[PDB]
């Protein structure tokens, strides 16, 4: 006869579970005691109930643990398992977080980089708005000319890279021209890739005359 | 519901700084001053805090935002924090089947050496390391939840 006591503290070194939303997370709390102690559990210091989260979760007494399939952002939180038989009752609290991941190429913001216009003499800015798990990589092109043609025999367009991200690049997704002239007048596109894919999106520089 | 989950993620998210959560025993990625490496519990930790960037397309550094320094890994296997970024601080991140990141060495990558995490919170050495170990897998945290 004796009070509880937990079996197996290593598996519960861990203060901190972070997972891929979407994936499925597991707690468990081996415990020991006579009688057999029960066990409960607790979300955010309060009875959790299975209609607290859609397809509420699943207990393995064999395992004294929990399990919830599918974790979404709002499972968030504390999780208490609350170990007890008539001579007393401990507890042990784990913190859950939660992190939305995504394989998919870059995603541009609409709108961006948007239409300028300025004098010969003029400085203005193009800018790119990237959403992308995977780290991206952006590079700002101007379509160019090549012996006077804009194309080569190939139908390809000539482009020269202006800049793109690095340790050397400052503000890799702002573009800024200074001292502009009218052979600066074009389109300007920010093309982002990531390992899994790539995104373009452009806007086109009005250059006016001084006066 | 799907429609009511909440949960940030703005555009350039992925220039902020990070934390590099390994899932193996809970551990954030950390670089010291001295240039050793290894894990930590700690979140409040001032040489937790990284910041990712792709010099190449899928090839990143992860520096340190409190020293300046840059993970790495030499010939050894062995990570280190380096002041300067050379070839043996660019990493290619990828992302496994669980939604995990990895990341191996360039330099060694037909090795296939990743960055790793041993449950004492002790880096694990390129060597051994391998597509399987729980030690491999990270998840690039806010620095803050």
């Amino acid at each position: 006869k004796r009070a509880p006591y937990w079996t197996n503290t290593e598996k519960m070194e861990k203060r901190l579970h972070a997972v891929p939303a979407a994936n499925t997370v597991k707690f468990r709390c081996p415990a020991g005691g006579n009688p057999m102690p029960t066990m409960r559990w607790l979300k955010n210091g309060k009875e959790f109930k299975q209609e607290h989260r859609i397809g509420g979760y699943k207990v393995r007494n064999q395992h004294w643990s929990l399990i919830m399939e599918s974790v979404v952002p709002s499972d968030k939180g504390n999780y208490t398992c609350v170990v007890e038989n008539e001579y007393g009752s401990i507890n042990h609290t784990y913190h859950l977080d939660v992190v939305e991941r995504s394989r998919h190429r870059p995603i541009l913001q609409a709108g961006l980089p948007a239409n300028a216009s300025t004098v010969v003499g003029g400085d203005v800015e193009f800018v790119c708005k990237v959403y992308s798990d995977a780290q991206p990589h952006i590079q700002w092109i101007k379509h160019v000319e090549k012996n006077g043609s804009k194309y080569g025999p190939d139908g390809l367009p000539y482009l020269k890279v202006l800049k793109h991200s690095g340790i050397n690049s400052s503000n890799a997704e702002v573009l800024a021209l200074f001292n502009v002239t009218e052979a600066d007048a074009g389109e300007y596109i920010c093309k982002v890739s990531n390992y899994i894919g790539q995104a373009n999106q452009s806007a086109w520089l009005t250059v006016l005359p001084k006066q | 519901t799907a429609l009511t989950e909440k949960f940030n993620l703005p555009p350039g998210n992925y220039k902020k700084p990070k934390l590099l959560y390994c899932s193996n025993g809970g551990h954030f990625l950390r670089i010291l001053p001295d240039g050793t490496v290894d894990g930590t519990r700690d979140r409040s930790d001032q040489h937790i805090q990284l910041q990712l960037s792709a010099e190449s397309v899928g090839e990143v550094y992860i520096k340190s935002t409190e020293t300046g320094q840059y993970l790495a890994m030499d010939t050894d296997g062995l990570l280190y924090g380096s002041q300067t970024p050379n070839e043996e601080c660019l990493f290619l991140e990828r992302l496994e089947e669980n939604h995990y990141n990895t990341y191996i060495s360039k330099k060694h990558a037909e090795k296939n050496w990743f960055v790793g995490l041993k449950k004492n919170g002790s880096c694990k050495r390129g060597p051994r390391t391998h597509y399987g170990q729980k030690a491999i897998l990270f998840l690039p945290l806010p620095v803050s939840s």
